[PDB]
RNA sequence: CGCACGCGCGCUACACUGACGGAGCCAGCGAGUCUAACCUUGGCCGAGAGGUCUUGGUAAUCUUGUGAAACUCCGUCGUGCUGGGGAUAGAGCAUUGUAAUUAUUGCUCUUCAACGAGGAAUUCCUAGUAAGCGCAAGUCAUCAGCUUGCGUUGAUUACGUCCCU
């Protein structure tokens, strides 16, 4: 699968039962011209670097 | 360290003083593995024939020992230690018992044999402790 | 150079010494510090059983050319050791007396060091001036 | 600019000072010799400044180590300190400044458990 | 190095971690390079130290504790087990004493070969436990990448100490193996078996 | 048998990967305390070099 | 011979303390340099020595009897 | 304080960062005889223990620089219910207590046990907190294991809310 990274540069907080889950939007790192909203546990910040797997998966509900 | 191989020579388990003294263990606690002599009897031969514990030990000459039959063979005048041993200078003989697998269990329960023939406690219920606890 | 007697490592000056006294053979053997182990602080007694005792009678070389004390009740303080006491962590370690006769009273048989009146033993200009010959058999040939 | 100052630091409770005159230029750390240093690992750790300002500037200095109290990780960690304060044995009274602006520097957040009171606080367990 | 004649005894060996910058008495630290998306920017090596125990207040804000000494983090690989941390102090010499034997296997400075093996292991995904109601399944969802790089480096703190604890040979010298290929998959090791099992797991039942 | 051990280190010492006490083990002969005694007379021959000492961590490397 | 003060009680010194420094002129028995002991829970104890006759520190001590 | 069972407490051992023969020899919350038997600093008595044949003390001095411990370096052993443990117990030694019995712990040396970080559940955790390691004390006539401290050296992981409660 391509490495498709993800920079963090907007992020939502920090929720869940016991405070880790976090709503993430991310506009993409290499190109410019991706925007997708995503779900990812843990901690993660405002301009930081993730990765995520597919190709434009754009799926909101990842927990 | 010396690149030197040998033809058959060294076994890996011997048969020494009537009982398993081994060939993989030194003088010292193989005569361990038999009961009855500790660390500082053939350790008290370092300081007369430099012999430690720091080899794998299918090694022993039956000559070397012939020194320490000079210790060894007459257990009255050659240097039996007197702060060291099992039973020693007992209540049941008197003299200091550094003896072997065949002669440490026979000369070590005349305390046991004793106390509630006596009326007091190791004459019955030792006899007891033979009549129920040895089977 | 100022080569002198404190700019030397813990034990290249005392069994680096003792690299040729076995040349000469000089010291003390005793007879029962030898089945008794050296301290309560012991598995096992020393390996070598000749160098065995210039490594313990020589330790007095430098430590007390720089200070003042090796007791007998005193030694307890500095010499604490790892007591497994099996309940209980470790502690602190009380030593041997007896034949000291035959090893404490073989440290004054080489002339280095001898006993102060403070507590201890101390060094004279017999153990400043014959270690620049002796330790100086070391210190004169690691220049 | 020579200090003849003791330069105090506490060991947490203890007298971690440090005599400060000029000198020659002649370490004595602890009596045993730097060709026999007993840890030859930890022996790099007696060398921060020098490696960051040279051994150009700073060769005029008696080094002197008495501290009380230690182990493994505050013997042969920190007497390196004294070479970053025994080496700089060169700003107060006697001989010329002018290297002032490279050691508040180098020196301002480099290793604050050298420069300042290393924070390492004792242990209250929390009550 | 232009020296200073001193009558205070000093070896040539001494001064030479100063312009010939080898930070261990024969080893360096000037090849830090990386392939993969992972592993890039923690190797906090900029103040000339040999150490560099950085440890003041890392750990209070909720950003700056990523930027943690690569000592503070990193190099944790160390010290996991208690027995010989609970006798502590006995824990700097894992590294340095064994680290000549990596720096035989095409490596010249040790982090050669080291180049492409530390950051390549490179985590893209990993299952939450779903809730499920009954059924604990999993879901194909995505961890920050910190679990393959812990397959590889929370799996050498055990694969240094405590996969050493009770080994066979010594603590600090079974790891004359931990970092010759640990590039990519092998999946016949102690922590490369599991490799595949990030890829798939989340992927069997997705 | 004799000396094959000789032979089949001098030609092997450019085959061996390493220079330790298992390199023996693999004819099943020895494991035992004939090992630590074997730190301190093997590089006399002069082929895989020391490296460092230490009295309760004597350790050395392959070349 | 000496003097041993015993201290149980850091609020009521500055009335012999400034009779030791500010008014001991006023029987011209000067005094030797006092030590700063480290004060362990609290313990301020002097130490005076009496080269003199029954009158001045007996002065000091047998006014000073209000038990 | 004797033991068919069961629990918890801490302390260990199940190993080669292990401890051992000796050199490298640091702290403090420090505590020590009045109308006397205390802290202890001279060699040795002693296999060992200290008596304090002596001495120094109304005290940061004399112990004391509590020359403390875990400890760092020349030599010891490459996995063998093992040079791991002293588990249980015996024989050769005390400081006492008017006598060591159900031995009260200080003292030389052998007996070397279960147990291969161990099923369920978890104890506390953020700039000084885990983590060891000491010191001396009510325990002391026999020490601290509980304890209150101080001192020595001081790791993975982090600002979050109810999922447990």
């Amino acid at each position: 699968t391509p490495v498709t990274l993800a920079k963090v540069i907007k992020v939502l907080g920090r929720t869940g039962s016991r405070g880790g889950v976090t709503q993430v939007r991310v506009e993409f790192l290499e190109d410019t011209s991706r925007t997708i909203v995503r779900n990812v546990k843990g901690p993660v910040r405002e301009n930081d670097i993730l990765v995520l797997m597919e190709s434009e998966r754009e799926a909101r509900r990842l927990r | 360290s010396l690149v030197v191989q040998e033809q058959g020579s060294f076994q890996h388990i011997l048969r020494l003083l009537n009982t398993n003294v081994d060939g993989n263990i030194k003088i010292v606690y193989a005569l361990t593995t038999i009961k009855g002599v500790g660390r500082r009897y053939s350790n008290l031969v370092c300081k007369k024939a430099d012999v430690d514990l720091h080899k794998r030990a299918g090694e022993l000459t039956q000559e070397e020992l012939e020194r320490i039959v000079q210790i060894m063979q007459n257990p009255t005048h050659y240097k039996i230690p007197a702060w060291f041993l099992n039973r020693q200078n007992d209540i049941t003989d008197g003299k200091d018992y550094h003896t072997l697998a065949n002669n440490v269990e026979s000369k070590l329960r005349d305390d046991l044999e004793r106390l509630k023939k006596i009326r007091a406690h190791r004459g019955i219920r030792h006899f007891w402790g033979l009549r129920v606890r040895g089977q | 150079p100022g080569v002198s007697v404190r700019d030397v490592a813990a034990q290249d000056f005392i069994n680096a010494y003792a690299s040729f006294l076995q040349r000469q053979g000089k010291l003390e053997v005793p007879g029962y510090v030898d089945i008794v182990k050296t301290s309560s602080g012991n598995e096992m007694p020393p390996q070598d059983a000749e160098g065995w005792f210039y490594k313990r009678a020589a330790s007095v070389a430098r430590h007390i050319y720089m200070r003042k004390q090796v007791g007998v009740g005193k030694l307890n303080k500095l010499y604490g050791g790892a007591k497994s006491r099996g309940v209980r962590p470790y502690k602190h370690i009380d030593a041997s007396g007896s034949i000291n006769r035959k090893v404490l009273q073989a440290l004054e048989k080489i002339g280095i060091v001898e006993i102060s009146p403070k507590g201890g033993r101390r060094i004279s200009e017999n153990g400043q001036r014959d270690l620049d010959r002796i330790a100086a058999q070391t210190l004169e040939e690691d220049e | 600019a020579v200090p003849s100052v003791q330069t105090f630091g506490k060991k947490k409770s203890a007298t971690a000072v440090a005599h400060v005159k000029a000198g020659k230029g002649l370490i004595k750390v602890n009596g045993s010799p730097i060709t026999l240093v007993e840890p030859e690992i930890l022996r790099f750790k007696v060398y921060e400044p020098l490696l960051l300002v040279g051994l150009d500037k700073f060769s005029n200095i008696d080094i002197r180590v008495r501290v009380t109290g230690g182990g493994h990780v505050s013997q042969v960690y920190a007497i390196r300190q004294a070479i970053a304060k025994g080496l700089v044995a060169y700003h107060q009274k006697y001989v010329d400044e002018q290297s002032k602006n490279e050691l508040k520097k180098a020196f301002t957040s480099y290793d604050r458990t050298l420069l300042i009171a290393d924070s390492r606080r004792p242990e209250p367990k929390k009550f | 190095f232009t020296p200073v004649v001193l009558a205070t005894p000093i070896p040539e060996e001494v001064q030479q971690a100063q312009t010939e910058i080898k930070l261990f008495n024969k080893w360096s630290f000037e090849e830090v390079e990386v392939k993969d998306a992972s592993l890039v920017d923690y190797v906090q090596v900029r103040q000339p130290i040999f150490v560099a125990h950085t440890a003041g207040r890392y750990a209070n804000k909720r950003f700056r504790k990523a930027q943690c000494p690569i000592i503070e983090r990193l190099t944790n690989s160390l010290m996991m087990n208690g027995r010989n941390n609970g006798k502590k102090l006995k824990a700097v010499r894992i590294i340095k004493h064994t680290l000549d034997i990596i720096n035989v296997l095409t490596d010249q400075n040790p982090i050669q070969v080291v180049v492409d093996a530390i950051t390549n292991t490179g985590p893209r995904e990993d299952t939450t436990r779903v809730g499920g109601g009954g059924a604990a399944r999993r879901q194909a969802v995505d961890v920050s990448p910190l679990r393959r790089v812990n397959q590889a480096i929370a799996l050498l703190t055990i694969g240094a100490r405590e996969a050493a604890f009770r080994n066979i040979k010594t603590i600090a010298e079974t790891l004359a193996e931990e970092l010759i290929n640990a590039a990519k998959g092998s999946s016949t090791s102690y922590a490369i078996k599991k490799k595949d099992e990030l890829e798939r797991v989340a992927k069997s039942n997705r | 048998l004799d000396q094959e051990k000789y032979d089949r280190i001098l030609k092997e010492v450019p085959t061996y990967r390493y220079v330790s006490v298992s390199v023996l083990v693999d004819r099943l002969k020895i494991g035992g305390s004939l090992a630590r005694i074997a730190l301190r007379h093997l590089e006399k021959e002069g082929i895989i070099k020391p490296i460092s000492k230490h009295s309760k961590q004597a350790i050395y490397t392959r070349a | 011979i000496r003097i041993t003060l015993t201290s149980t009680k850091v609020k009521q010194l500055e009335n012999v303390s400034s009779n030791i420094v500010k008014n001991a002129e006023q029987h011209n028995l000067v005094k030797k340099g006092p030590v700063r002991l480290p004060t362990k829970v609290r313990i301020h104890k002097r130490y005076i020595d009496l080269e003199a006759p029954v009158q001045i520190v007996k002065r000091i001590t047998q006014i000073t009897i209000e038990p």
